[PDB]
């Protein structure tokens, strides 16, 4: 009894979750209808934590689903599992989204916040407990990223205490869906900081390099890239659903991994990926998933630890296994690289073990990390804004509706101090 | 007759206390339902002329290892009651163990153990288990351990915890939370017995034949020395050691309690019938740094008293005989002012064997605690770990958060300094 | 060997206490808190 | 021989009425029609052939819950004379039931209690039903106490009214009618016991394992602690507790009558198949502030005199051991002017059980009225619901309108102050 409410924001956040609930329908055995047809009552025990009953054995996810224009929406019902959604949790706006921050901040952004706090309000109080709420959105856009952030600061003021974990995309260095994404990130950037406790990126280029290196995929699509967030997802909160030998849920990791407020941001990877003839090679030893998390190439963000130093790391591990072979790993991938961590903080690898795998998976790991290679990623974001924002760009977009210019100069000398943290941590 | 009471907390409390549940049921021939196909009354209660009850409380801050008893084949053997369960864990948080959600449990718990000290007439003592790491067992483990001091007062308080490791570690916050539980623990426990994982990890894997362990195997080991433990309460003993002995004997002061575990034979099935196994065999391997079930060698330090307990076909001629050649033994020292230095203890009824257990069946066998000064050694490990974190304060907001001052974190960091010294002067001698 | 009596007269009483108290508990809650669940009626269309 | 009269006044007081006669019929065996397929005479009469009429006077003003028990099953048992109904309800108002509609039909119903009595050779008291919030229950109940303290004078009139619970309240005009009835209450009554809905909700649901109770449940409880009560003069025993020792063992001053009551064990089928619920167990589960049925608790204040009764297979060796342990618990306090503090009840008829009912048929169960202190805090908390609304005079329009006097209003005020008084002056040291 630790319910999580779900929350999907713009094109980003609603196809991400759609592709979420399949994952999670199958493990718990939920027919598309709505209805258990399932195999064991494992599943059964503990799924008040994403699911409420209808009357006559027919369960329903908390799920919100926001949008600014809804294309996006009849797009998902007309999917498989679009059937199971409650009608009335979708919220969507009759206006264009506009790729602009300040237009879904400010202008659609009040319409719709007083709409679906309600909603919100519908879900977190018809439950017995609330551990916290999840958001996936993405921070080039407009919609997930404007609106995203101001629904997030409500959360936090209605809310203190519960886990504000989100989910995010960061643009990409090299080919990017738009022109405007300086602007979006990095005013966006100063309300993920101060109001949510948990934050993940993902890259959508590193998500195109693990398919081609590892997974040979010879023409993935974004149902594929999808599922790769699904799973991380999925393992995090797998320690709330099912029995295990050593459990952590949201709280435990948020207290371990984070010494200091503001330094919260994570990268994830998961293991075991294994390409199509590589299969009948590779045998299943937890050293192996254990060298898949810890090589640089898993990771979803395109951020290299190495040329950072690691602050403190996570390791999940689903299925049964010996609980010394876990342990001795975590201590010999410590030891072995003692370059890449911090000194003044010994035992910095966190480990877990669930003991229900993903279905058919004998075993599988989970890995969050959190490390000062993050100052590359907005050192990024800061040369491309500095240089649209010189001269004026296409601000007069955004100042036509409402946005002060020294929103700007406050966003980026915030995001710039959010640098220099992470440097002087580093001595 | 004569009762003990155990009391479980956190993940390892209980699954460590099912496993041993798990012998007593089967040690005395009690069916998993409580019925029959004695010494049942030091941990059991009959209802009426048919069923018993185990006198123990399980409590955990959080479900999910809780309803595991409850839907398992054991679970028609407890009293509903005796299984509680929280709403939501501490986070490994000592405050939020402490402060804010054991609060919201601890007088509920109090209650039931002290309902259960009604039906124990001879009551002599309690044994209560820990995981220093864990929020629960270190932050609620010290709520319930403060009032159950001015509760019952007078009577022999006995802990079972888990020390954690010198190098595996699986919480980042661990140094946190064994230091604050450390203060809590030295004033009011009368005795509190070491063990680690790391050190059961070797042995189950040396000793024992096992390529890859679980806790399942852990527990069982844990086991097998408290039954050790309990076997003079119980049944029949040249030598019979009550809970009260045990707490005069070892400690010579009143800090200085924490004693440290050992047991011999642990040897696999088919070694077993290569080996002979004397007395005198079974008690020199208690002595080495191997068998210790904490990762500290005690030729770094000095013994002080130990205390032995011998299960089986001993015969007291070669008990003596034996420690009178560890005697002799001069890779073992003691401090000078314990001349006499042993306690022992011999019964008759040999251990009980598990269906699909690892250990054999050896017709005798010893069981060892011995309090060392090389325990020094475990406090400046923790020490210095918890030194590194704490100068750049590096987790000093989760717990401030939670209801806890600042203040407390340098008051039980000097009442653990003032204790690594209380070792030293005991080390030297005049 | 009033002893005896004894033992009849409370073992009677647990057997009843067990298989018929506790039965007819279990099955009772189970159908009176499982008519909180009240679908509505095709006569509703008014 | 020795007979008690039962009068129903408001919903709250015949729906419980309806509870305590299928107990009492089934206890006696006495089919719901009257007839048979002894202790009967003490609240039944005889009217011939081999059929039996219950002494009980239902009344309220209005028709709808009276009209089910005259289409109900028990219409066969009752005088119809009895099933006394009004026209129009008191819709919750003091002054309605009391001064313009109560006394329409007030001495209709002093008619058929006298009548009641003339053919009770032997009467000894009176019990009857009230809900303070109710207009009914408070307004007409304090007009019908006026009157019978005159028809009938030193013969004992106990009540058993529902007292208005700490947070869940039903009326808004609530408070304004519990200290109106109570000045009417206090000069009158012999003695008048407490039970609240708030308190006896979470009983229902701690200990018995019931989900979502009805006001079915907790009547069948309320006529339990009835029909203990009123055993001694029904069954055989070893201490026989007669009306009128309640009226010299409880009270010690005139105003500082009213008890608070406790019954134990309240178990379900489950629990206790894993407790034997002996005499020393059940006397400890008495004092708990779980089982208070009006949830005070009384650690908050002392203790004056408490009774006690037992049904059961009950030896008197245990009753002293029992009460001797309850002495020796310190966080019962009991006051220095009282030093005998109790006395004690015995018989041999265990209790009875209910088709489709809730309880365990233990062999044996205790009884508790209690009277404390903690109750003054419980007056405190209607005191400071009944300035809120005075100060801006919240409904007084609604009062004055149907014949009431506001001059009341203060008075009524003053005599609740006295009693607060009287509670601190009681409870002082000696
Ligand atoms: N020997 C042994 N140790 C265990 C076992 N399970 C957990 N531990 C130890 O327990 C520590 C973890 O803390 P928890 O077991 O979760 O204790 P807790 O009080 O429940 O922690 P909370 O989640 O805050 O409630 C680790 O150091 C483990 O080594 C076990 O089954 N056997
Ligand atoms: N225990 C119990 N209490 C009841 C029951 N029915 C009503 N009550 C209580 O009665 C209280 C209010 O008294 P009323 O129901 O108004 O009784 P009344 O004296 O007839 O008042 P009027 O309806 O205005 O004539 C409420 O607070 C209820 O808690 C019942 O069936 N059982
Ligand atoms: N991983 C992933 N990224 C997507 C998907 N759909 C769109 N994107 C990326 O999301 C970014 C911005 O999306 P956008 O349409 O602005 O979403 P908005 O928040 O509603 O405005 C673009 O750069 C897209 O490449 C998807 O299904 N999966
Ligand atoms: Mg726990
Ligand atoms: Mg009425």
């Amino acid at each position: 009894v630790r319910e999580i409410v779900h929350i999907q924001a713009g094109q980003c956040g609603n196809q991400i979750g759609a592709k979420f609930w399949e994952v999670i329908s199958d493990e718990h055995g939920i027919d598309p209808t709505g209805s258990y047809h399932g195999d064991s009552d494992l599943q059964l025990e503990r799924i008040n934590v994403y699911y409420n009953e209808a009357t006559g054995g027919k369960y329903v996810p908390r799920a919100i689903l926001v949008d600014l224009e809804p294309g996006t929406m009849d797009s998902v019902r007309a999917g498989q599992f679009g059937q199971l959604f409650r009608p009335d949790n979708f919220v969507f706006g009759q206006s264009g989204a506009g790729n602009n921050w300040a237009k879904g901040y400010y202008t659609e952004g009040q319409e719709l916040c007083e709409s679906i706090l309600d909603v919100i309000r519908k879900e977190a109080e018809s439950c017995d407990c609330l551990q916290g709420f999840q958001l996936v959105h993405s921070l080039g856009g407009g919609t997930g990223a404007g609106l995203g952030t101001l629904l997030l600061n409500k959360l936090r003021e209605e809310y203190p205490d519960r886990i504000l974990s989100t989910y995010s995309i960061v643009p990409s260095p090299k080919v990017s869906d738009t022109v405007v994404e300086p602007y979006n990130c990095t005013l966006s950037v100063h309300q993920l900081v101060e109001s949510a406790d948990e934050v993940f990126c993902i890259d959508n280029e590193a998500l195109y390099d693990i398919c081609f290196r590892t997974l040979k995929l010879t023409t993935p699509t974004y149902g594929d890239l999808n599922h790769l967030v699904s799973m991380v997802m999925s393992g995090t909160t797998c320690a709330l659903r099912f029995p295990g030998q050593l459990n952590s849920d949201l709280r435990k990791l948020a207290v371990n991994l984070v010494p200091f407020p503001r330094l919260h941001f994570f990268i994830v990877g998961f293991a075991p990926l294994t390409s199509r003839g590589s299969q009948q090679y590779r045998a299943l030893t937890v050293p192996e998933l254990t060298s898949q998390l810890f090589d640089n190439k898993n990771m979803m963000a395109a951020c290299d630890p190495r040329r950072g130093v690691y602050l403190t790391a996570s390791a999940h591990f689903r299925g049964r296994m010996s609980s010394k072979e876990v342990d001795e790993q975590m201590l010999n991938i410590q030891a072995r690289n003692t370059s890449y961590f911090v000194e003044w903080i010994p035992s910095n690898v966190k480990s877990a073990i669930c003991d229900i795998p993903p279905r058919g998976l004998k075993m599988a790991a989970t890995f969050i990390g959190n490390t000062t290679a993050f100052r590359e990623l907005f050192t990024r974001v800061d040369s491309q804004f500095q240089k649209m924002y010189a001269r004026r760009a296409f601000i007069h977009w955004y100042v036509n509706e409402g946005l002060e210019t020294v929103e700007f100069d406050e966003a980026r000398s915030n995001m710039t101090d959010l640098i220099q943290e992470y440097e002087m941590y580093e001595t | 007759m004569r009762e003990v009471i155990s009391i479980h907390v956190g993940q390892a409390g209980v699954q460590i206390g099912n496993g041993c549940w798990e012998l007593y049921c089967l040690e005395h021939g009690i069916q998993p339902d409580g019925q029959l196909p004695d010494a049942f009354n030091t941990f059991f209660s009959e209802t009426g002329a048919g069923k018993h009850v185990p006198r123990a409380v399980f409590v955990d801050l959080e479900p999910t290892v809780v309803d595991e008893v409850r839907t398992g084949t054991y679970r028609q053997l407890f009293h509903p009651e005796q299984l509680i369960s929280g709403k939501e864990d501490a986070a490994n948080n000592y405050a939020r163990g402490h402060y804010t959600v054991g609060k919201e449990i601890i007088d509920l718990t109090l209650d039931r153990i002290r309902k259960l000290a009604d039906q124990c007439t001879g009551l002599q003592g309690f044994l209560i288990f820990h995981s220093f790491g864990g929020g629960t067992g270190a932050g609620f483990g010290s709520l319930l351990l403060e009032r159950l001091s001015v509760d019952y007062g007078k009577k022999s308080k006995l802990e079972f915890t888990v020390y954690p490791s010198p190098q595996v570690s699986t919480a980042i916050v661990e140094p946190y939370n064994s230091i604050l539980a450390t203060h809590s623990m030295i004033d009011h426990s009368d005795c509190a017995f070491m063990v680690d994982n790391e050190a059961l990890y070797d042995l189950c894997r040396r000793a024992l034949d096992i390529e890859r362990p679980t806790y399942t195997n852990l527990n069982r080991l844990i086991g097998q020395v408290v039954s050790s433990l309990t076997a003079s309460l119980r049944f029949d003993g040249a030598l019979n050691v009550d809970f009260t002995e045990f707490q005069t004997n070892l400690v010579p002061y009143a800090r200085i309690h924490f004693p440290i575990c050992s047991y011999a034979p642990v040897i696999s099935a088919e070694k077993a019938y290569h080996e002979q196994l004397s007395v005198a065999e079974i008690t020199n391997s208690l002595f080495e740094p191997a068998n210790m079930m904490v990762k500290c060698d005690p030729r770094h330090g000095k013994y002080m008293a130990c205390t032995l307990l011998y299960r089986g076909d001993v015969v007291p001629k070669d008990v003596s005989a034996a420690v009178a050649t560890i005697k002799t033994k001069r890779t073992i020292q003691f401090v000078d002012w314990c001349p006499t230095g042993f306690k022992m203890g011999i019964n008759y009824q040999p251990p009980t064997v598990v269906p699909g257990g690892d250990l054999a069946k050896v017709q005798r066998a010893v069981c060892m605690l011995a309090n060392t000064t090389a325990i020094a050694e475990a406090w400046s490990r923790l020490d210095h770990k918890f030194d590194l974190m704490y100068a750049k304060r590096a987790f000093v907001h989760w717990y401030v958060g939670e209801g806890m001052e600042e203040a407390e974190f340098p008051e039980a960091r000097e009442d653990l300094a003032l204790l690594e010294k209380d070792y030293d002067e005991v080390a030297a001698e005049s | 060997l009033k002893a005896s009596r004894a033992e009849e007269r409370e073992r009677k009483r647990r057997l009843l206490e067990n298989l018929e108290e506790n039965r007819k508990m279990a099955e009772s809650k189970t159908m009176t808190r499982s008519v909180d669940d009240l679908l509505e009626g095709d006569k509703n269309n008014w």
